């Protein structure tokens, strides 16, 4: 499964609600490849499908379970009439709905109409319209519902007056009722929060969608409002009850005032003569309190803090959760694995660098955390035991990437116990990383990122968390404090990445590469390289310079040979280029190299000569495409490698002589590997 | 003027003006590059007190009285019986003239910069490019002749 | 030239604010590694690369205004102690300290770049600026260093254990230009030669001062108004425009254009303007107060004069 | 109203002045990539600034602004909500507020969303302003 | 005192000598080379027992006779304070990485310049300096020291700061060896460096750290 699948299908019942099952078991791990990559398009669609569900649940009459099915799937495809039931049957085979039921190819004219009349020659499936009143009212209520962005966003008549008149056509008989609480905090927030659930519930309200800062509830439409001065002191009893437990085994006068300053239920009565006295007063204790809770509940030491270099990720909402989603995201904070970047490595080097393999992963240590507060402000927190700044910060910059890909979260991961409250519009970057070590300054990745860089950003993390565990690490113990040095070399000049290999290859005492490393860190080239054109070429041109002596040298790698001898040609363009005086023309530098090339050649046993060594065909010919291979070559290295690329300047060319050299190593063995293949 | 870089197909082409060998005949590297090996020598083995101009008719009388060592065959001047031997003898002469003097002042004093030193260091590098602009030129009367 | 600009200013610093705005347009040039950090990186924030109206967005470092305002202040502090106008000495009548309660009430520092004390007084900046931009992007512009602290003994180890110092700083490069616009309200003719003297004088800025982050300010005009004009953002993103990117030209030509978008901007925005000094009538007035500030006797006279006017202003209207 | 936002949070401190040192703060500032709306209403022509300064740092906002003409105002009466920010402390008699969310802020708190009832101009399909609001009209 | 203190308990002290980075005159590719390197196994070659050696890189090395312009700068020092730090800047000959082998330097005071602050940046006595050459670097040292006088004179007349001395050639020359005959006699430099300490413990007790 994925971690979202993981999740959110034990928040379900045993029985009668399989269907549900059946898309989390099916449609979802599709939909968030297509979908999943400001707010994301799958978690849009499953709080899309999870609100309709939830209304559905409340419909006074069950609508027959042929509907079910059909609301599930008309509400997956509808942000994409003959012009249409064409787009639903590609979609929906490569969404996987074949797995949700093979029938559902059938209903393609109730799927298609349920997306977006005419019967345009496609008779409906559906037993009675009888069905398709309430199936269409229950599918239009989650798609206006999930674009509200706030417990407020009901009660201007803007989207309110459509949500309450579906309602009305729906015949639910049960009204919008909230509570809004404008400043977040830790644990306290939290705690708020869930004291004004259980003591709303004993009303018989129950909750409908959940909120950054507050909650909407269905309720009754005979019901009192809960007094003002009652939920009050019952929240401060509450707080008072878990911080009593804890002591067990002028707070209540500031924190009392607290309350009326940032919570509403809806309708508590209110004049314009308290504005006058909020003025009168203009002409804290709490984060003290909001920190003890933390020591208490989150059992952070006290007094020594910084000293254990705390780094806290907050999990914020999107926009809107249902209510599966924030009880999946309760499992998540309380059950998340402390995570080991050596077998994410291990399982991202294997599956050839997709990071759709992360999904997979064993994250977490049938609700089994349902006593714990529900985490409308989800926070996560790491500890290290090395005592440095770039091994505080590895995990959760690797964690904070990380959430948002795997859940549509967005996160900022600090040092700051008071967090950014996140709303409907600070929620345009995905993520904020609050003063990560030099490391991610030097990767030149952004601090902040919106939610289509997060798998740019996963892809050049983990590329180099993995270039650096292979040179430069030891196996039990990573020596992150050297990863700033790892990253300025990549930056530098993309055929480093091969020079680390080679660092690599020398700690394991080992002379030569496997046959899989060879490509593996080619695809790391490939990778760094992609937004520059200076290094992609650099790249290409590297490949291409191989590609071209090797029409006239082949030492076979079989042989176990060195490195000089891989590089013979290549070795004597550069000391040659480099070692005749910078006066003398390019032009003259090719002739001159190329009869040193020749002359080589000559010194060679004739095997590895491809040109030379077939007999088959006349000398004089033979003769005439070895001089015109060599003379090529020899264009190619004082054109392009040294004119073009190295701007003509023997200083530039000098310090990348080495890295060069490794480089076209590594593409020696690359075509190798790419002729003893495709030659099949 | 430009004469500071990009000599080497001249000065290999003024000598093929006078001495030759084909690469149908598999020839020694030695036998390519004679005049240059001779041109070469004289100007690094003389006295490094003696300056350009008695240098020319020094090293061009050593690669006249050295050509007049080996076989008719190689001398695409003296060779052409359609002109009088003294007449042959007169472009000879002037064609030895000519290359050695881009040799004393093109190769060893601009492009060497007139030091024995940078000269020596780069000999056998820039023989190697005449060895294979000769080549080259070779590959080229073939192509112009057909 | 300075002699007629004396028509243009207040007599004594007034009650009210006017809208006798005095500003000066300057380029800012790094000369060695300056480092405008908070939070342990270079500042920098994403713009419009220029002003038509462009698809095109730049991350530009950003010289906040407490990173420039502060080092042109307290470089103004010292040349009044040396002056002995005022001093360091606790026991002395003439003690100013830079912003506590024993924060002055009286020197021209405290008058033209302002105090709060609380209820015992306080006083609002004459000297009105901006937080200024780089010209270029940062991506062009800076480059990080390493830095390592070793034993004395030559060693990265002690006792045969490793010495935990090294560590990357980031560092602006030793070319990039900062457009800016300072700007002084309602001031006497003496207040302008104490704040034109700090933007002269100065020359260190950011973290460092000690080792690096020497700028040279380019004065490249005056310009007297009814309001304020530009920003320093709007300067610049007009002054890449008029370059259209081309940004590497030497640092002359980079002032000489500066001048001529300068004129282009204040002819648009409405505000009247009394007067505009640029190219030789500018290069006569730095040379001119070039030589007021080279004087011992006529600086002593000039900015003892300041404080006369700034001692009357406090027991007149400002704290006492 | 904010139309477009974001936020820096930068430290800031204050200095050591003297050769030898033995406080400081982050702000959460609104930053450079930002636009925010609003309205005035006069009597009559009104030569304003296009540019001024707000805030702690005494910060530089470009104004760009446009006269309403009344070919695209109207006036009218009875229930609307005002979608822009409004300020309770400035609410006249002949009008009444109905329902409201708040926006917490010295000096006063703001309603960012309110239902009113009274007189308005619809200045354009999708917005109303309040009528006849002035400086401390409920105090 | 003079070059500060940041670490621990009780404080951290701004360094009173005030420097910059410093920039070649000559243009990169007229003043450095790269060097190969080797470290042979002792018995004299890179296999110890025909396995290979991994030792072979090269480094880039500025060249001699090679010229950094520079002003250093000090700020309210005593005349002992400022015997110490001129000290420092005569009696120092190596700089670079590899001070072990290598990077020894001449370092010609041109002048010394009493000042309301601080004059030219690094940058700028270079471009000067270049300029009034035209770039025909390749000067002894003499004329090239005796240019660096003549354009610092130029620079320090278009500067806003009143300029209380300023000793340079035949006065420079005499400072300089009135400052020799300091640091080659024990008696006056006990003294004179004793008195410094003094006054920079009494200034640790009186204002700084104590």
């Amino acid at each position: 499964t994925t971690l979202l699948q993981t999740l959110l299908i034990r928040t379900l019942s045993e029985q009668k609600d399989y269907i549900l099952l059946e898309y989390f078991q099916t449609i979802l791990p599709a939909l968030e490849e297509h979908f999943g990559n400001d707010q994301t398009l799958a978690a849009h669609i499953l709080n899309a499908l999870l609100t309709t569900w939830n209304v559905m649940q409340e419909l006074e009459f069950p609508l027959n379970d042929i509907e079910r099915r059909l609301l599930c799937l008309g509400i997956t495809l509808h942000d994409y009439i003959q012009e249409i039931i064409n787009i639903c049957l590609e979609l929906g085979k490569r969404l996987n709905f074949d797995e949700f039921w093979a029938d559902w190819r059938d209903y393609i004219a109730e799927i298609s109409y349920l997306a977006q009349w005419s019967n345009a020659g496609y008779p409906f499936t559906i037993k009675e319209r009888k069905l398709d009143h309430p199936l269409r009212h229950l599918l239009t209520f989650g798609d206006v519902a999930v674009h509200l962005s706030s417990p407020h966003d009901l009660v201007s008549s803007t989207m309110g007056d459509r949500l309450r008149d579906l309602l009305n056509r729906l015949g639910i008989e049960k009204r919008f009722v909230y509570h809004h609480l404008r400043d977040t905090t830790g644990i306290l927030s939290n705690a708020i929060h869930n004291v004004i659930l259980r003591t709303v519930q004993k009303l018989d309200w129950k909750p409908l969608l959940f909120f950054a800062q507050g909650v909407i509830y269905f309720a009754p439409q005979d019901t009192e409002i809960p007094e003002r001065n009652e939920i009050k002191q019952i929240v401060w009893q509450g707080i008072s009850q878990e911080l009593g437990k804890k002591m067990s085994a002028p707070t209540r006068q500031i924190f009392e005032d607290y309350l009326d300053r940032y919570l509403e239920i809806q309708g508590w009565e209110s004049d314009h003569q308290a504005f006058i006295q909020e003025l009168e007063n203009y002409v804290s204790k709490i984060w003290s309190l909001e920190m003890l809770l933390r020591q208490a509940f989150w059992s952070v030491p006290s007094g020594k803090f910084e000293d254990q270099q705390p780094i806290f990720i907050y999990l914020y909402p999107a926009y809107v959760y249902a209510p599966q989603v924030v009880e999946a995201i309760r499992e998540l904070v309380y059950g998340i694995a402390s995570v080991n970047l050596w077998d994410v490595r291990k399982h991202w080097v294997n599956n050839k660098m997709d990071l759709t393999s992360l999904k997979s992963l064993p994250w977490l240590n049938q609700l089994k955390y349902t006593k714990e507060d529900l985490p409308f402000l989800a926070t996560v927190y790491t500890t290290t035991r090395e005592k440095t700044d770039t091994d505080a910060w590895v995990k959760p910059a690797f964690l904070a990437l990380l959430l948002p890909y795997l859940l549509g979260v967005k996160a900022i991961a600090t040092r700051s116990m008071v967090p950014l409250y996140r709303s409907d519009q600070d929620f345009r970057e995905s993520i904020h990383l609050d003063g990560v070590a030099g490391f991610w300054s030097l990767l030149g990745i952004p601090t902040d990122l919106r939610v289509e860089d997060i798998t740019p950003a996963l892809n050049k993390l983990l590329a180099i968390y993995t270039l650096h565990l292979a040179a430069r690490s030891s196996p039990p113990k990573a020596r992150w404090q050297d990863l700033p040095k790892t990253v300025q070399e990549v930056m530098t000049d993309v055929l480093n990445v091969f020079a680390l290999a080679e660092q690599g290859l020398r700690r394991e005492k080992r002379d030569r590469p496997y046959e899989s490393e060879v490509t593996e860190y080619w695809q790391f080239a490939e990778l760094f390289s992609q937004g520059n054109i200076v290094m992609t070429e650099k790249l290409k041109l590297t490949k291409r310079l191989v590609e071209e002596y090797r029409r006239f040298y082949q030492v076979e790698l079989s042989k176990k040979p060195s490195t000089h001898a891989i590089l013979l040609p290549l070795s004597k363009a550069l000391e040659q280029i480099l070692s005749v005086p910078d006066d003398w023309d390019e032009e003259e530098l090719i002739l001159q190299g190329s009869g040193q090339l020749q002359a080589a050649l000559d010194r060679q046993e004739v095997y590895t000569r491809p040109i030379i060594k077939d007999k088959s065909v006349a000398y004089e010919t033979r003769q005439l495409q070895e001089l015109e291979a060599i003379q090529i070559f020899m264009t190619t290295c004082v054109r392009d490698l040294f004119g073009e690329m190295c701007k003509g300047d023997r200083a530039i060319l000098q310090e990348q002589r080495n890295r060069i050299k490794s480089g076209a190593e590594f593409a020696y063995r690359l075509l190798a590997l790419e002729a003893q293949q495709n030659q099949n | 003027m430009t004469e500071k870089l990009k000599l080497t197909k001249r000065l290999v082409e003024e000598y093929r003006r006078f001495y030759q060998v084909e690469l149908s005949k598999k020839p020694s590297t030695h036998a390519i590059l004679l005049p240059l090996s001779k041109a070469l020598e004289q100007i690094l083995s003389v006295p490094d007190d003696w300056d350009e101009e008695e240098l020319i008719l020094q090293g061009s009388g050593q690669l006249q009285a050295a050509l007049d060592r080996q076989e008719v065959y190689t001398r695409p001047i003296i060779k052409d019986k359609s002109v009088a031997y003294e007449t042959r003898q007169l472009q000879e002469l002037e064609a030895i003239q000519i290359f050695m003097t881009t040799c004393v002042r093109d190769l060893f004093g601009e492009m060497c910069k007139g030091d024995r030193a940078i000269l020596q260091e780069q000999r056998n590098r820039i023989k190697s490019g005449a060895e294979f602009a000769y080549r080259l030129l070779a590959l080229e009367a073939q192509q112009n002749q057909n | 030239m300075l002699d007629s600009l004396k028509s243009q200013f207040q007599p004594s610093f007034p009650r009210l604010a006017s809208g006798h705005y005095v500003h000066f347009l300057m380029l800012r040039h790094s000369q060695s590694f300056p480092v405008f950090q908070t939070d342990g990186v270079l500042n920098t924030t994403r713009t419009q690369a220029g002003l038509l109206e462009k698809t095109d967005q730049l991350s530009r470092l950003v010289m906040f205004k407490r990173k420039q305002t502060t080092p042109e202040r307290l470089a103004g502090r010292e040349l009044l102690r040396n002056l002995g106008l005022t001093s360091a000495d606790k026991s002395a009548k003439n003690l100013c300290e830079y912003n506590g309660e024993g924060s002055c009430k009286q020197c021209p520092d405290c008058i033209l770049y302002g105090f709060a004390i609380g209820d015992s007084g306080s006083e609002r900046s004459k000297v009105y600026s901006d937080s200024a931009f780089s010209l270029g992007a940062y991506e062009q512009s800076h480059r990080s260093f390493t830095f390592n602290a070793p034993f004395e003994g030559g060693t990265m180890s002690e006792a045969g254990v490793m010495r935990s110092a090294i560590n990357e700083l980031d560092h602006i490069l030793p070319e990039v230009t900062f457009p800016t616009v300072e700007s002084l309200r309602d001031a006497t003719y003496e207040g302008f030669i104490y704040v034109l003297g700090n933007l002269l004088r100065t020359k260190r800025y950011g973290a460092q001062e000690s080792r690096t982050g020497t700028m040279k300010n380019h004065l490249v005009g005056i310009v007297f108004a009814d309001g304020e004009i530009f920003s320093n953002l709007h300067l610049t993103q007009a002054l890449y425009d008029q370059m259209g990117g081309e940004l590497n030209k030497p640092i002359s030509e980079l002032c000489e254009t500066a001048a001529t978008v300068a004129q282009d901007l204040l002819n648009k925005e409405p505000v009247r303007k009394s007067e505009l000094i640029f190219g030789a009538h500018l290069d006569t007035l730095l040379q001119e107060v070039n030589d007021i500030y080279q004087n011992d006797a006529e600086l002593t006279k000039l900015l003892g004069s300041l404080y006369q006017q700034t001692q009357d202003y406090a027991t007149e209207f400002g704290a006492l | 109203q904010p139309i477009h936002w974001s936020y820096q949070i930068n430290t800031f401190k204050a200095a050591q002045s003297a050769y030898y040192g033995r406080n400081y703060g982050r702000a959460k500032e609104l930053a450079v990539g930002s636009e925010f709306l609003t309205y005035i209403v006069s009597q009559k022509e009104l030569d304003l600034p296009v540019w001024i300064r707000l805030g702690k740092w005494s910060s530089k906002i470009r104004v760009e602004v446009e006269a309403i003409a009344p070919d695209q105002i109207k006036t009218a009466s009875g229930v609307y909500v005002c979608n822009h920010p409004l300020n309770p402390l400035d609410c006249p008699a002949n009008q009444q507020i109905l329902l409201y969310n708040r926006v917490v802020m010295p000096p006063s708190s703001l309603f960012s969303q309110s239902q009113l009832q009274g007189d308005y101009w619809q200045i354009d399909r999708n917005t109303f302003l309040p009528q006849g609001f002035h400086y401390g009209a409920t105090t």
